[PDB]
């Protein structure tokens, strides 16, 4: 029950309350085990606990799969430092240690509560009799699969062994499963559901993407006569919520070419607002020093270029549209990460859109020369372009592409606030283009 | 939760025509594919046709000559158009909506498919 | 044990018609045989039932609509509509309340079994 | 799992396997607890074990209800001598004992595995808060209703508190139910299902009536030229299966009037076969002496009359039993052993009228003190029809007890010579 899971989390994670009500629901569903559950959260949201808690709650020896051995080691260490029973059947284990782990899994009453194994290990013939014995004795309480998005080629990560993990799910069908993912699109979610052969009735727990504190708005460089002045005005309005509050937060700007970021930073400094390029060409020491300077309030807005994170950032200017819509959302997430309100602004231009499309096509062709991933990234770029040109609720488009529940943003959305202005901007773009 | 309902079921003479409409209830993002099924008293269920997102359609040659399916994801509604009806296709038509995907602000969802009540048809 | 429907068809107004609900397997006796209406987007409502010993129960409109007769020895029930109308048009289902089955081994079942539906329309 | 069931059986029961395969299936179903179960076996079949094993196996507490407190005490003692823990909620128990039992029930995870409560106490307000606490803690696992036939007024025995036991079952519906009876009439079975409020789906486990070693048939007094000679022939044939075997087994003759049984015994003595009246008129010591003499081989066939052996060759019925269930019980006395046995009934127009008058008098006496009398009259009429039915006798018995009809390829009077049965019925119709 609720008390049992709360006590288990206090003993393991030491959290007085769950990170999010979605985590409550996902953990309840996993503990119930009535059917599979597909739960997705961003990194750092304690998504692993959703399967760690029920795995220990159930008497059966739960088994989980993760792609990386560095990852598997990190989670095993994190569970060990919390006294949580855990083991790894990776090839790194010494011959004697590997045999001991195999015997412990094979023998009745496995000592390990949750056992992590790399996807290829489940395909290894050595573990086959072990899995047969566990399924015969229904020793596998739950079968969670970390990084479930790797099964789908459209996701940022792909692993050929997740196809075999699907067949493994086909085994021990009596026990349910838990599918984790950092960022899963509805197409990716459907692909994961179909490949893993999960029992069709599944409770999906995906965090909504709208940020009541965050605000979005798209701008057209051609429409604005002085885009630099518009950016300066946006920075001035964002760095201070009120006159008494004064300057607060930080700012970041992205670009594809280091020279572009250098020029943008030079222009910003000329205007009056301090800004450092922080581009890749800048040496490592200089880059980290610029990042540290931007962390404090000394630099109202420091150009980030390829990479930034920061606790609270007021805005994130996108002079050049991102390569992927999901990538753009992740870039904007660090903006306003704290509970304070934030304002996000894009700078979409036809020339920049064409340039990024050409670069993406060239990259896809190069990758194909050495196919599904190219199509997926092209689709992400097209979705980002549509978001830029979509004349409607921005959070609605974000939810549509990520497939999470649509938003109800009464305030904090440009389209929902002044739809007439959005229509006017769209008409202006159409006349210009 | 999602609920399915049939609309436009009735017996007509040979060579007649009508439409069987199926919709959904609640908040649904997108159905993987809507798959009608024909099953009658004493008759085993048979895969009659199916429509998936993007416009791709699957069916049987005999049923193709008989009927034709077409659905819209935005409307989340699938229509089976009855034309040149014959007394052989007299089975109750159930609406599958294979691969339903539900969303809520709380984040809780449901991937299970929901089957409709359906309706039969007869011919002289 | 499953229930099977027979004699389903659409008849014009004022035309009688016969439906039959037959059980499958060996059931020693059935507490009663009840029928249920059903319409699109409408829960299934009881209409009439026939109980062993000659006892039968209807409703006002149900009685004025049709007449039912069930038999445990025959292990089947028959419904007869007289003077059908477009107003009374709905698919029918069978209750089979208190269906008591058993085998010489002694394993039995007292559950009520529902069969497939049979629709009827009237011009 | 089955391994746990066998381990418990060896622990509390001391048996290698269930005595009856039907009992094993019923116990497995009860252990599964997927839904309610109804069971009906004769005395000594092992229903006690059937509803005791799952209670011990189940992690939660089981609540058993029995009508007579003496039976509750007997079962409590039988469980005490065994490994299973048991407790009694009798009001006659000492106030300290009652308080201890109440505290144990209220305490979370009570040590008791099966708890017995008489229906009167179950319906009492004192037991109400305890049940509320148990249902709140969902500690209750199964609800066994022993002698469930008492709810149905048509059954042999009746208990008004079972009407309240039905609502008791209504509480804590998550716990499956186990309705046990000694003799389940199909109408009584339906009445028990409806009154106790069991879920619609239930697995019924009834012991078939037919026995491969038992034979049934009726010879009409009017049809037979001399019923005494026919009884003598039946006794001689059933006493020895083969000429080499010789006289073996035991015999029994039943009648309504003790004087009638004494007359029958003296008539058998006149015939030449040793017999004992064993009737109400016979003194108690003489009654025991006659019963003993019957148990030995010194008395091939003795008259039993009202009162009742390890192996009886046959069970003759001079006067047809007033209750068909009574006839079945009398027949069961015969053929209890593994060797084959035969059963004969003496039904005639005069005998039919006599038993009808006796049943009418009994019904009038009962009414002077409706559904119970109606059930008794229905049983009498069913017995009369069985004596005058045209078909398998075992099938008719099963229909009266409402179990699956038999596959009697051999050992059935109708199957062996259906033409003979038809001719006998035609002769009876011509005479009557
Ligand atoms: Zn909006
Ligand atoms: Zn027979």
């Amino acid at each position: 029950p609720e008390r049992r899971v709360r006590s288990t989390l206090k003993k393991v994670f030491g959290f007085d309350s769950f990170k999010t009500p979605l985590q409550e629901s996902a953990t309840m569903a996993v503990v119930k085990g009535n059917k599979d559950v597909f739960v997705c959260m961003p990194t750092g949201a304690g998504k692993s606990l959703c399967y760690q808690l029920p795995a220990l709650l159930a008497k059966g020896i739960t088994i989980v799969v993760s792609p990386l051995i560095a990852l598997i080691q990190d989670q095993v260490d994190h569970l060990l430092t919390l006294k949580v029973r855990v083991s790894s059947l990776n090839s790194k284990l010494s011959a004697q240690e590997r045999k001991e782990l195999l015997a412990d899994l094979e023998r009745e009453k496995p000592q390990t509560k949750i056992l992590y194994i790399t996807p290829e290990m489940a395909a290894s013939s050595s573990f086959q009799p072990t899995l047969n014995s566990l399924v015969s004795r229904h020793l596998l309480s739950y079968l969670v699969v970390d990084e479930a998005h790797c099964v789908s080629q459209w996701g940022h990560d792909f692993r050929p062994d997740y196809l075999r993990l699907g067949a493994l799910r086909s085994r021990l069908g009596h026990a349910p499963c838990v599918a984790l993912t950092a960022t899963a699109t509805p197409q990716v979610q459907e692909d994961v559901f179909a490949a893993l052969h999960l029992k069709k009735p599944v409770a999906i727990f995906k965090t909504p993407c709208f940020r009541a504190n965050l605000f979005y708005d798209v701008q057209f460089k051609e429409l604005i006569s002085d885009p630099y002045g518009n950016l300066k005005d946006f920075c001035l309005k964002a760095l201070g919520q009120e006159a008494d509050k004064g300057l607060s937060g930080c700012g970041i700007v992205y670009c594809r070419t280091r020279e572009a970021c250098e020029q943008l930073a030079i222009e910003l400094s000329c205007r009056g607002v301090n800004a450092k390029a922080y581009h890749a060409g800048l040496k490592a020491s200089e880059r980290t020093l610029v990042q540290n300077d931007w962390m404090e309030e000394k630099v109202p807005v420091i150009v980030a270029t390829i990479s930034f994170d920061k606790a609270n950032v007021r805005f994130v200017a996108h002079w050049n549209i991102a390569k992927s819509m999901a990538g753009y959302y992740q870039e904007s997430g660090r903006a306003g990460r704290d509970g304070k309100p934030s304002w996000c602004r894009l700078y979409y231009s036809r020339n920049d859109r064409d340039q990024v499309s050409f670069l993406i096509r060239k990259e896809v062709a190069k990758l194909q020369e050495k196919k599904a991933s190219d199509k997926a990234t092209i689709m992400a770029f097209d979705a980002l372009v549509t978001f830029c040109e979509e004349l409607g609720c921005r959070h609605a488009a974000i939810a549509k592409y990520f497939g999470d529940a649509l938003p109800a943003c009464a305030k904090g959305c440009d389209h929902c606030q002044n739809p007439t202005a959005v229509r006017r901007r769209l008409e202006a773009l159409e006349r210009s283009s | 939760q999602v609920q399915l309902v049939e609309n436009g079921g009735g017996c007509v003479k040979a060579g007649g025509s009508l439409r069987l409409s199926c919709a959904a209830s609640g908040s649904i993002f997108s159905i993987n594919r809507m798959t009608w099924y024909r099953q009658a008293p004493g008759k085993e269920r048979e895969w009659v046709a199916a429509i998936t997102s993007g416009g791709s359609t699957n069916y049987a040659d005999s049923v193709k000559g008989r009927f034709t399916i077409s659905r819209d994801n935005a409307e989340n509604t699938v229509y089976l158009q009855m034309n040149s009806l014959k007394p052989e296709d007299t089975a109750v038509y159930y609406c599958e909506a294979y691969g339903t995907y539900t969303l809520a602000p709380t984040g809780e969802g449901e991937y299970d498919d929901y089957w409709g009540q359906g309706t039969q048809v007869m011919v002289s």
